[PDB]
């Protein structure tokens, strides 16, 4: 379908995906804390020796001038891809992506845009990684208007989408799992490809209930759906959610109907969590076909701890014990 | 010999504290004393006559829209405003100074520029209003100006943001290699964000052609600089980051005009920051220029009059129009926010046009396009 | 009820509540940008001339520095007051909020706190305040556990409230309706008084919809109900939320259960605003209840405009056709 | 005469960039030469061998430490560590120079504060291991250290935030007025973070008794100083904030200890900020202090022998005890995010107790108190 592949991990996908857009695009530049070197998960190795150091190097130590000063590469128009080292610590630039990229173009009537921005950061919990390197600030984003934030389950699916957050004419936040940098390998083509972006994938065809996830999350519901149909008997749609805003409405809308039940699962706190949104609007758009109440399995309302984090996230337990409450209903 | 890999330096045996010089600070630059006479013949620029007709034309024209739109608010005709006195030599001996497609990043303080480079009084006057010929839609208050045909970034509310954006496009700039300089004003409230900090330490590292114009005025909103920081005003800041910095007398476009005309010839060949910070108060730069003007025979009584009168008619011909447009369709408050608009933001707008059938008489439809 | 009262605006029942404050805790401070003349709004006026320079008084012009100032103040259990002076400037504090004040009791193992600090800022839509000048932030911050966010609806209210969150031992968030400080004057007692965090006030009885609000849009939804009443014979509760988290589940879902039906309205956008949490926990614990979709009557998916306020706010005839759809359905 | 608000500074008549001199930067004070000897007897602080002892064995029990954990850390038998090589001096020697109750905020690198602290080995390994000993917790990752008895906040991972919480903590003690400092530690590279130019301003502009104290090892991960700023080092930024600054040797505990009690003096008496760049390596602290021990007849080959063992069995003898500790109750997981717990918060540890009793085969719940 799309020539010649090699297996990659994820963070190899991903300098494929930097590789092919460096080659393509003579305006895009990288730069971060630590990119020049190859970066702490090694996403950047041999991109600067390819490219030359005025195309893919190290900022000083600072997330909100990294984030001001990719918008302003933006502004003239050429390509920046900028790093944040952890999204536990993208919060410096908030402001500078919350009133400053996601509403560049809105407010300048289309005069001025910093489209050409992508925002890329590890993301999630990595079994040790306590509070500051565990995070996933994607429903903090999700409330505003002008940005996408886009989270990959593989690295098939993490070059598709990131070569399209890339390419996309918006500013654009890819989170990467970095439990999943040097975790398995698959088949990823060597050649650029785009995956779309705002759309879920029905990974797994279902008829008793719908599981949404995203990241990582997406490996533990898969689990779900397997566990499920041998001890229950139950025959579960799993989805990749992909994109979070703009989401992809119409393809869980169109699972729920199906089925009349859903299940919603996040690595992030339950409270202001990002599946309140998507239980909110199925309930809209749905109502008449639940069979039973939409299910979140979600972190816990704290921060991310250390030592207890075996007990903290919404492993395939958690989330099979939800399922099996929910189909007794 | 020290081997510290942080710092070039020799090693000293005796304890000894560096302390800021406060008291004898950065010395201001001046070109013409406040009667308008030049002090020292070899820094005079000596502009053309036209020139500096266009200077103090551009600086009195801001003045008298600045006027006009100051009452404007007053009234409630317009929700907002903020002036430029006493920042009208600041902004246009600047702009005088740059190439006009040097790229212009700013705050509130920054009409002068535009002024200079042409902005219509049309287009001033349709952002404050909203009306169908801005350009921004009506979607920002006023004053939050904005010119792709000239260069000149729209502004924004938040203080300082458009700081390390100006480095950014600094550093673009450099690389798409065509000898062109951003300028970035800021005042001296805002150099107290911490994304000051962040735009003047990367345009040192990054070797960017960027020029900092910090405008010193002494005050932030109620805030005396005592209270806003206590090093030698944002100058001495500069040398910090290594950047090159000036300090110039802001009632002296003269002053204001070589140190930028300086700062934009080293910052492009250099590829490298210059901060400049020109004294302000929140004498006067209008009535300064003008002095020189009459010791050159350039102006008079009678043609300071009949100026007075037409750029009054110009800016009252561009008021009325503006007041008696129509605003934009409400439509617009939905497209640009994605360059596309996504499937769920068009059902919102969907939603309104079907809530404006049934309860439209209920708002103010009658002043809107379409 | 209170001892005497006098006519205060919303601007004025602030000036008593960080008066009374001041008075009775000698550690107390109150600091930010331009309040020692009393503030942009009026809400310090007199306070620093009654306690001193050193009580009362203005910070360099910098969020994240009077977001970290604060902290550390109330780190040595002294009373910080921080004013941030429009809440779409609360940004550049973002981190300092969410991944230090809301974490430093937690992550030290309650050796430090922050608790003595409270966070104050003007909020919500202003007419022509456009896209920073008019915005509600309580979405972002009601994703991350260890801070209280609160938003009183009146003047009687927003004494009682503030004297709470100040005195709270857990750093606060107060947002003051900007629209309401100098709109009408009610009786505030003028000794102190608390209202109770977390705890939800039913304004107004009904049987047959419940209507949830906070801020200003507490006074909107009040209208709709005598709209509702007058035009349809209909009975609507209507509850002012007060405490976004950790919010009143309890007074929501029990009103609810006597509905059958609800309707959520706040002036922040509809994706990811607050509405979305709210209705997917009450669609979790009334699931069998529910007649009708919860319905959300929020701010449309854009920045805040300028010139188009008037078309944007969930105003009382949006949030009165949705609630006769509701009963429709 | 200028009339400027902002700035006091006389005019000049000729167009003059000031130039950073960081080619001949702020000189590096040093006591001691790299054989442990005096080189200017005036500045010899002359500390009693009891504390000049203290200072060595704090230093190298540290380094024992950093040895055994840092393999720990190889084994996966803890998931984080940082050392503290080549920072012994700085934080054994500025500690030294503190009232034990003077407030520190840190980060990665100030384990050794609370060595001379007397922090117990058993507790600076409880953290590490995540043990019930552990008074964080075990909630956040290994060296994210606190204590409130020898008044040493607790570390968290973002840089630089601990710089404005500090200069807020200094306020405070200044109110209160019960003579104390505040000092507050971090690397140049978390100097360029915008939380750095928040702290060193408030602390000037609002008269704090803080000691701000970077230490300079010319890296930050794998970047060199040459990507991190252009100016001067750190210490040539304080002068800019109206900050009495100096750079030290940071090989040499005296350079830092001299340093530390002078700015302690003057921040405590004077109410104003002090900033120390101690510059150092990422021609060691321990064995320069060792040549100095040795020429006062105060230390030994045997005593080296008898101390390098005995610190090596006392480190063991917590690093065993910490491995075989259990963890704390997974029920703390759920407290301390608010004072009191919300009663939804509540719910959801009842929901986790719930799930153990179906579940728990599949939990390490033999490793967990209770
Ligand atoms: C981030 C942020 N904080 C606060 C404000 C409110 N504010 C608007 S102007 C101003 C003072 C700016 O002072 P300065 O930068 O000195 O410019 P000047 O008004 O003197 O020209 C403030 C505090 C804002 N717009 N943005
Ligand atoms: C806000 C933030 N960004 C990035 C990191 C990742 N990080 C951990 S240490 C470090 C380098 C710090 O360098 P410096 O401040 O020089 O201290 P040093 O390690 O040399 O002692 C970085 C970038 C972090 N912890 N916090
Ligand atoms: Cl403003
Ligand atoms: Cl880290
Ligand atoms: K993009
Ligand atoms: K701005
Ligand atoms: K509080
Ligand atoms: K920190
Ligand atoms: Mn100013
Ligand atoms: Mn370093």
């Amino acid at each position: 379908e799309y020539g010649q592949t090699q297996k990659m991990n994820l963070f190899q996908s991903v300098t494929s995906a930097l590789d092919n857009s460096l080659a393509k695009d003579p305006t895009a530049v990288i730069f971060g804390e630590d990119v020049a070197f190859g970066g702490v998960f090694r996403c950047t190795v041999g991109l600067r020796d390819k490219y030359g150091k005025d195309r893919v190097f190290n900022t000083p130590l600072c997330e909100q001038g990294i984030v001001g000063f990719g918008i302003g590469i933006a502004v003239t128009g050429a390509t920046a891809i900028a790093e944040i080292q952890f999204a536990d610590y993208i919060f410096p630039a908030f402001d500078q992506i919350v009133n400053e990229a996601a509403k560049y173009r809105y407010r300048s009537g289309d005069l001025f845009n910093c489209g050409s921005l992508t925002i890329r950061s590890p993301w999630g919990c990595v079994g040790h990684g306590a509070l500051y390197h565990s995070q996933s600030p994607e429903a903090f984003f999700a409330h505003c208007p002008g940005i996408k934030v886009v989270i990959p389950r593989s690295p098939f699916q993490a070059k598709g989408l990131l070569l399209s957050c890339i390419e996309d004419k918006n500013p654009c936040i890819f989170f990467e799992p970095k439990i999943l940098y040097r975790a398995a390998a698959e088949e990823v083509p060597i050649e650029p490809y785009n995956i779309p972006l705002s759309q879920a994938e029905v990974i797994q065809e279902g008829s008793d209930v719908t599981l949404v996830a995203w990241g990582t999350q997406v490996h533990v519901i898969r689990e779900v759906a397997s566990m499920a149909k041998e001890k229950l008997g139950v025959s579960c749609e799993v989805i990749d959610l992909r994109t979070i805003i703009p989401w992809d409405v119409d393809t869980i809308c169109k699972s729920v109907i199906k089925t009349g039940r859903l299940l919603i699962s996040h690595e992030a706190p339950l409270t202001g969590g990002f599946a309140s949104e998507i239980s909110s609007t199925v309930q809209e758009e749905c109502f008449l076909n639940l069979e039973a109440p939409i299910s979140r399995v979600c972190g816990y309302d704290t921060p991310f701890p250390h030592i207890f984090e075996p007990f903290y996230i919404p492993d395939k337990w958690k989330c099979y014990d939800a399922l099996r409450k929910m189909i007794n209903y | 010999k020290p081997q510290f890999p942080g710092a070039s330096a020799e090693f000293i045996d005796k304890l000894e504290f560096i302390q800021p010089n406060v008291i004898s600070g950065i010395p201001i630059y001046r070109v013409m004393d406040r009667q308008g006479q030049i002090i020292n013949p070899s820094e005079d620029p000596h502009l053309p006559k036209e020139k500096v007709l266009k200077l103090y034309k551009s600086m009195t024209l801001l003045n008298t829209m600045d006027r006009i739109l100051y009452e404007s608010q007053r009234q409630g005709r317009i929700s907002f405003y903020m002036t430029n006195y006493g920042e009208e030599g600041t902004h246009v001996g600047s702009a005088a100074a740059l190439d006009n497609t040097d790229l212009v990043f700013g705050q509130y303080r920054e009409a002068g520029v535009l002024m200079y480079r042409d902005y219509p009084l049309e287009l001033f006057m349709a952002q404050c209003y909203g009306n169908i010929s801005d350009l921004g839609k009506g979607r920002q208050m006023p004053v939050h100006y904005g010119c792709k045909e000239r260069h000149f970034v729209t502004i924004s509310s938040p203080l300082a943001t458009q700081i390390p954006q100006a480095v950014g496009a600094a550093y673009a700039a450099k690389r798409a290699n065509a000898n062109r300089v951003v300028i970035c004003y800021f005042g001296e409230g805002a150099a107290s964000e911490g994304d000051a900090h962040a735009g003047f330490n990367f345009a040192a590292t990054l070797e960017c052609p960027i020029i900092f114009f910090c405008r010193n005025n002494g005050y932030a909103i109620s805030t005396p600089t005592s209270e806003q920081y206590r090093g030698d005003g944002i100058a001495a800041r500069g040398p910090g980051y290594g950047i090159m910095s000036i300090r110039v007398d802001g009632n002296d476009v003269f002053a204001v005009y070589n140190a930028t005309k300086e700062a934009r010839r080293r910052a492009v060949a250099e590829n490298q920051p210059f901060l400049i910070e020109a004294m302000t108060y929140r004498d006067h730069p209008i009535s300064r220029l003008r002095h020189y003007l009459l010791s050159q025979g350039w102006w008079d009584e009678e043609q300071e009059k009949a100026w007075r009168k037409q750029s009054r008619r110009k800016v009252m011909e561009a008021f009325e129009q503006a007041e008696r447009k129509p605003k934009p369709n409400p439509n617009l408050l939905f497209s640009d926010v994605y360059q596309e608009m996504p499937a769920q933001l068009r059902k919102q707008q969907e939603s309104l046009a079907r809530h404006l059938q049934t309860y439209g008489e209920h708002y103010p439809l009658d002043h809107f396009d379409k």
